[PDB]
């Protein structure tokens, strides 16, 4: 139905910055609502960043605001995670996600299980 | 591929949807305005394309003037202006048993799409003389037959609202909105195209 496919992960310095990209494709992708997660080790997956349909409309948790900027380009079917003065606790597998429940609906969403279809995960490692 | 959302609601299903719009004088110029804008806002918040929503424009008087077929393959952005320039007959009749019957054999005389649902959006604001009803049950029930769902939105005190029971009656799906004015088209806008779009089927292909 929708196939997500994250790059752009690697290794970053203490304080660095990078963008995450995910390309969106299938016949039933609707530029649904679309979502940032992590995996950290020896942690549950965690919502990071979500954004509406048109990107109107952003969440962050409090924990990471001013860390992440999450955007979209719906002419490229593409979602984007920008990452700022990153820290230690950063490094994780970093998930792409969409909503496909209510999809008609593209109001940001924050409750994971909205959450349905999901990318293969691309590694940022925060080291020296 | 081509155009992307304006809106954060976009129904993305299989649906032919056909907009049926008074034409009479119970309606002003600026009131008929209000409703061609009901008509875009709503054409906004649609996927349109033949493989997702396909659009049908239609004002009736005695007689029916079609602006847009379901099939006719334009830019989104093209039939929406078509809409937004649809002109003010404020003709004395505005006959629901002409349209629903130049619907049921012009629009709907085949089902090239049984993957899709069939909506007709019946608009109304008046009530057509009693010798121009006699096949109205006729034309409603061949609708029925064509599994075309009729949703009538009466608007305003002068809508018939005996023939609006009467279309509730002849099927279950067939459900009505009676609104005072088409002030209250806006008010109801999201609650209507919500209702309209899960009436139909995401991709059972």
């Amino acid at each position: 139905e929708v196939q997500l496919v994250e790059s752009g992960g690697g290794l970053v310095q203490p304080g660095g910055s990078l963008r995450l990209s995910c390309a969106a494709s299938g016949r039933t992708f609707s530029y649904n609502p679309m979502g940032w997660f992590r995996q950290a080790p020896g942690k549950g997956r965690e919502l990071v960043a979500a954004i509406s349909r048109t990107g109107g409309s952003t969440y962050y948790p409090d924990s990471v605001e001013g860390r992440f900027t999450i955007s979209r380009d719906n002419a490229k079917r593409m979602v984007y995670l920008q990452m700022n003065s990153l820290r230690a606790e950063d490094t994780a597998v970093y998930y792409c996600a969409a909503a496909g429940v209510r999809a008609e609906d593209g109001r940001v969403r924050t409750l994971p299980s909205e959450y349905t279809f999901w990318g293969q995960g691309t590694q940022v490692t925060v080291s020296s | 591929i081509s155009e992307p959302p304006l809106h954060d609601f976009y129904c993305s299903r299989l649906l032919d949807l056909v907009f049926l719009l008074d034409g009479s004088s119970r309606l002003s110029e600026a009131e008929f305005e209000v409703l061609k804008a009901f008509v875009v806002d709503m054409m906004e918040r649609l996927r349109i394309s033949q493989k997702w929503v396909r659009v049908a424009v239609v004002e009736y008087h005695d007689g029916s003037h079609a602006y847009i077929g379901l099939k006719d393959r334009k830019r989104p952005s093209e039939l929406r202006r078509i809409a937004s320039q649809v002109k003010y007959a404020g003709s004395q009749v505005a006959s629901t048993s002409e349209v629903l019957k130049y619907t049921l054999f012009q629009i709907f005389s085949k089902i090239d799409r049984p993957e899709a649902s069939r909506i007709a959006l019946l608009l109304m604001a008046s009530q057509e003389p009693q010798r121009m009803s006699r096949n109205f049950v006729r034309y409603v029930q061949g609708l029925k037959k064509k599994k075309v769902i009729v949703i009538p939105v009466g608007i305003g005190p002068h809508a018939n609202l005996k023939q609006i029971r009467l279309i509730e009656k002849q099927a279950p799906e067939n459900k009505a909105f009676v609104l005072s004015s088409v002030d209250e088209l806006e008010q109801q806008r999201d609650e209507i195209v919500s209702y309209l779009c899960d009436l139909a089927p995401e991709a059972p292909p």
